[PDB]
Protein backbone atom coordinates (compact mmCIF):
# COMPACT_ATOMS: atom_id res chain seq x y z
CA UNK A 1 0.00 0.00 0.00
CA UNK A 2 2.87 2.38 0.61
CA UNK A 3 4.43 1.43 -2.55
CA UNK A 4 1.57 1.82 -4.52
CA UNK A 5 0.07 4.89 -3.13
CA UNK A 6 2.57 8.08 -2.44
CA UNK A 7 1.91 12.20 -3.41
CA UNK A 8 3.87 14.97 -2.46
CA UNK A 9 2.29 18.64 -0.90
CA UNK A 10 0.96 20.15 -4.12
CA UNK A 11 3.56 22.45 -5.16
CA UNK A 12 6.75 21.79 -2.86
CA UNK A 13 10.36 22.98 -3.75
CA UNK A 14 13.19 19.79 -2.50
CA UNK A 15 15.70 22.32 -1.24
CA UNK A 16 13.16 24.83 0.99
CA UNK A 17 11.39 22.02 2.71
CA UNK A 18 14.76 20.42 3.50
CA UNK A 19 16.31 23.41 4.76
CA UNK A 20 13.20 24.05 7.43
CA UNK A 21 13.23 20.36 8.33
CA UNK A 22 17.01 19.40 8.74
CA UNK A 23 17.24 22.76 10.93
CA UNK A 24 16.24 22.06 14.55
CA UNK A 25 17.20 19.27 15.32
CA UNK A 26 21.17 20.17 14.79
CA UNK A 27 21.23 21.61 17.71
CA UNK A 28 21.67 18.59 19.85
CA UNK A 29 25.16 17.48 21.96
CA UNK A 30 23.99 13.70 22.19
CA UNK A 31 25.85 13.12 19.08
CA UNK A 32 29.30 14.54 20.59
CA UNK A 33 28.61 13.62 23.82
CA UNK A 34 28.32 9.64 22.48
CA UNK A 35 32.17 10.47 21.54
CA UNK A 36 33.13 11.53 24.65
CA UNK A 37 31.61 8.64 25.90
CA UNK A 38 33.52 6.13 23.76
CA UNK A 39 36.87 7.19 25.39
CA UNK A 40 35.65 5.84 28.95
CA UNK A 41 34.08 2.66 27.00
CA UNK A 42 37.56 2.17 25.40
CA UNK A 43 40.17 3.14 28.35
CA UNK A 44 38.07 1.24 31.00
CA UNK A 45 38.79 -2.31 29.17
CA UNK A 46 42.55 -1.17 28.48
CA UNK A 47 42.85 -0.53 32.57
CA UNK A 48 40.77 -3.49 33.15
CA UNK A 49 43.46 -5.87 30.98
CA UNK B 1 16.42 53.20 9.77
CA UNK B 2 17.27 55.38 6.94
CA UNK B 3 18.51 58.16 8.96
CA UNK B 4 20.61 55.51 11.38
CA UNK B 5 22.27 54.32 8.09
CA UNK B 6 23.16 57.96 6.83
CA UNK B 7 24.44 58.69 10.33
CA UNK B 8 26.58 55.51 10.08
CA UNK B 9 28.91 56.62 7.20
CA UNK B 10 30.84 59.25 9.79
CA UNK B 11 31.58 56.61 12.66
CA UNK B 12 33.12 53.73 9.98
CA UNK B 13 35.77 52.02 11.82
CA UNK B 14 33.47 52.00 15.31
CA UNK B 15 30.30 50.99 14.16
CA UNK B 16 29.04 48.65 11.30
CA UNK B 17 25.74 48.44 10.07
CA UNK B 18 24.09 45.45 7.85
CA UNK B 19 20.68 44.12 7.13
CA UNK B 20 18.98 42.77 9.53
CA UNK B 21 18.96 38.24 9.23
CA UNK B 22 14.87 38.53 9.22
CA UNK B 23 14.77 40.55 6.09
CA UNK B 24 16.47 37.62 4.10
CA UNK B 25 14.33 34.84 2.07
CA UNK B 26 12.68 31.90 4.14
CA UNK B 27 15.44 29.58 3.89
CA UNK B 28 16.94 30.01 -0.05
CA UNK B 29 14.17 31.43 -1.56
CA UNK B 30 12.72 29.55 -4.88
CA UNK B 31 12.19 31.49 -7.68
CA UNK B 32 9.18 29.96 -8.38
CA UNK B 33 7.93 31.51 -5.24
CA UNK B 34 6.52 35.05 -5.58
CA UNK B 35 7.05 37.26 -2.59
CA UNK B 36 10.60 35.84 -2.50
CA UNK B 37 11.21 37.88 -5.60
CA UNK B 38 10.21 41.13 -4.37
CA UNK B 39 12.38 40.52 -1.32
CA UNK B 40 15.30 40.36 -3.32
CA UNK B 41 13.57 43.46 -5.12
CA UNK B 42 13.84 44.76 -1.38
CA UNK B 43 16.82 43.63 -0.26
CA UNK B 44 18.73 44.49 -3.43
CA UNK B 45 17.77 47.93 -3.70
CA UNK B 46 18.57 48.22 0.55
CA UNK B 47 21.98 46.72 0.74
CA UNK B 48 24.08 49.95 -1.51
CA UNK B 49 23.68 52.19 1.56
CA UNK C 1 -29.99 47.08 11.79
CA UNK C 2 -30.89 44.19 9.44
CA UNK C 3 -28.31 45.44 7.58
CA UNK C 4 -25.03 44.43 9.79
CA UNK C 5 -27.01 41.60 11.18
CA UNK C 6 -27.01 39.87 7.66
CA UNK C 7 -23.61 40.97 7.10
CA UNK C 8 -22.05 39.16 10.14
CA UNK C 9 -24.03 36.12 9.11
CA UNK C 10 -22.19 35.94 5.40
CA UNK C 11 -18.83 36.67 7.50
CA UNK C 12 -19.45 33.78 9.44
CA UNK C 13 -20.21 31.40 6.72
CA UNK C 14 -17.70 32.76 4.06
CA UNK C 15 -14.43 32.17 6.48
CA UNK C 16 -11.28 30.70 6.05
CA UNK C 17 -0.58 32.53 0.13
CA UNK C 18 1.78 31.52 -2.28
CA UNK C 19 5.06 30.20 -0.52
CA UNK C 20 6.58 26.58 -0.98
CA UNK C 21 4.91 24.28 2.22
CA UNK C 22 7.44 23.50 5.13
CA UNK C 23 7.33 21.23 7.73
CA UNK C 24 5.82 23.73 10.31
CA UNK C 25 3.07 24.46 8.43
Amino acid sequence: VALLSGKYPPDLVTNVWYADAIYPMYADTEVFSNLQRDVITCEAVQTLV
Amino acid sequence: SFRVALAGWLYNGVVTTVIDDSSYPKDGGSVTSLENLWDFFILALALPL
Amino acid sequence: PMSTRIAEATSAIVSKVGLPPTASS
